[PDB]
């Protein structure tokens, strides 16, 4: 096809305010401040050849340690998970290689197309270490990306900002704005 | 800390008139102030938040206003059920501070 | 709806643990605020607790005297007082922050109050 | 001013390439005295931070910012490889 760039979004993307530049302290998170937002994903060109299927890596929800009972809302544990890259899987688009379904209950952190999928990244290291090297005997990779916008995430503080990192505000700056940037 | 004080700690009033209770902060709290009403056997009840906002269930004869460091609660056509002790509170900075309270009593011969 | 403990009588020097059980909403999203009122007198702020990680802020007056805790599994707040004296006799109240993890816009739901006598 | 390290690219990668330390510009030509070796690295071309939020309740079918706890985590992945040459010193 002719060269060109696509574009993906979400009608209810979890984007509080524009944190790239603000003239006054942002209002206050009410209920559902999600916005209809789109973006042009990171560019990726790659080709893997081998006599065994390709292997990828992505962060998923690791198994918890049998101790402290996971309080609801507690941050889930991470675990790098090796998987077989299947036809139709999604490529990291700028939000890294992770399982958004099992790591984002929100269902609104990223555009629809990766929103309930897993973005996997070729595990080049593992494949090349492979003793016989059947999984891949040749490859070409080309990826590039830059920050277009800087946003805030609505929701509630999962982990508070240690107060030794700042001086308490007052009035409007009395309440700390979400420092969960993306 | 921020110190809240109310003008009088007591007022003798008549049913039907307008009653005003003003509170003054030791510093600017910028409309971050609440009013509570408390009767002799229970917890204080929130009437005002954000200096001017009426809470659900609060009769419309109650209202509040002011700015900076000076705020006031106003009660029109005072009802007998309105006779109680009223408190202001600042929440602009911790520790949170309450005024000493103003008790309404009904005047008689 | 918040439920507090019944009345207490403790001897000087002793200690008491009082509960405030939450119901009618999702506790795991809200702090708990506690205050003190002596007979015929005004209100004073003790502290507030984030149950999740046990973080809490103290009014200097109640630093060594008060400790706050909470049972997430049963959505209950607890406050313990140490080395009790005549000045600790008062009615104590538990109260919920209006705005989730924020402590502004006042306290919208209060407990019935628990009376403590040191004698 | 507010900084900005522009776009990141494969073509500009420094890592995942072997470095042949044959001729050193210093007098110590790669000798690991003390059987020690220091490898310092800084790579901001993989600084993606991922936000993961858990729901406090899995009931209501209506979004509530209060129902979700937002967090941030970042992962780094390394793999060091070396080729060493045995050397002798007549004392």
């Amino acid at each position: 096809q002719p060269l060109g760039v696509g574009i993906s979004g979400h009608p209810l993307l979890n984007k509080l305010d524009d944190t790239e530049n603000a003239s006054a302290y942002a209002a206050n998170a009410g209920v559902d401040n999600r916005e209809c937002i789109s973006m042009d994903y990171k560019q990726t060109q790659l080709c893997l050849i081998g006599c065994k299927p390709p292997i990828g890596e992505h962060w998923g929800k690791g198994s918890p340690c049998t101790q402290v009972a996971v309080q609801p809302g507690d941050c889930p544990p991470l675990e790098l998970i090796n998987t077989v890259i299947q036809d139709g899987d999604m490529v990291d688009t700028g939000f890294g290689a992770m399982d958004f379904t099992t790591l984002q209950a929100n269902k609104s952190e990223v555009p629809l197309d990766i929103c309930t999928s897993i973005c996997k990244y070729p595990d080049y290291i593992k494949m090349v270490s492979e003793p016989y090297g059947d999984s891949l005997f040749f490859y070409l990779r080309r990826e590039q990306m830059f920050v277009r916008h800087l946003f805030n995430r609505a929701g509630t503080v999962g982990e508070n900002v240690p107060d030794d990192l700042y001086i308490k505000g007052s009035g409007s700056t009395a309440n700390l704005a979400s420092s969960n940037y993306f | 800390d921020i110190v809240m004080t109310q003008s009088p700690s007591y007022l003798s009033v008549s049913l039907g008139g307008r009653v005003t209770i003003t509170c003054k902060a030791s510093d600017h709290i910028n409309n971050w102030l609440a009013w509570y009403q408390q009767k002799p056997g229970n917890a204080p009840r929130l009437l005002i938040s954000g200096a001017t906002s009426l809470e659900t269930g609060v009769p419309s004869r109650f209202s509040g206003s002011g700015s900076g460091k000076d705020f006031t609660l106003s009660i029109t056509s005072l009802q007998t059920e309105d006779v109680a002790t009223y408190h202001c509170q600042q929440y602009w900075s911790t520790p949170l501070t309450f005024g000493a309270g103003t008790k309404l009593e009904l005047k008689r011969a | 709806q918040l439920q507090q403990s019944g009345a207490e009588l403790v001897r000087p020097g002793s200690s008491v643990k009082i509960s405030c059980k939450a119901s009618g909403y999702a506790f795991s999203s809200y702090w708990m605020n506690w205050v003190k009122q002596r007979p015929g007198q005004g209100l004073e702020w003790i502290g507030q607790i984030y149950p999740g990680d046990g973080a809490t802020n103290y009014n200097g007056k109640f630093k060594g005297k008060a400790t706050l805790t909470a049972d997430k599994s049963s959505s209950t707040a607890f406050m313990q007082i140490s080395s009790l004296t005549s000045e600790d006799s008062a009615v104590y109240f538990c109260a919920r922050p209006y705005r989730y993890d924020g402590g502004v816009y006042a306290m919208d739901y209060w407990g019935q109050g628990t009376s403590v006598t040191v004698s | 001013p507010t900084p900005s390290g522009s776009m990141v690219t494969s073509d500009a990668q420094i890592f995942n390439k072997p470095y042949w330390l044959q001729r050193a510009q210093g007098h110590n030509n790669g000798i690991c005295w003390g059987n020690q070796l220091f490898v310092t690295v800084v790579d901001t071309t993989r600084s993606t931070n991922m936000s993961l939020c858990a729901a406090i309740s899995t009931s209501e079918t209506t979004y509530k910012n209060t129902n979700f706890k937002e967090y941030l985590r970042h992962g780094e992945e390394y793999d060091l490889q070396f080729i060493f040459q045995l050397c002798k010193i007549t004392l």
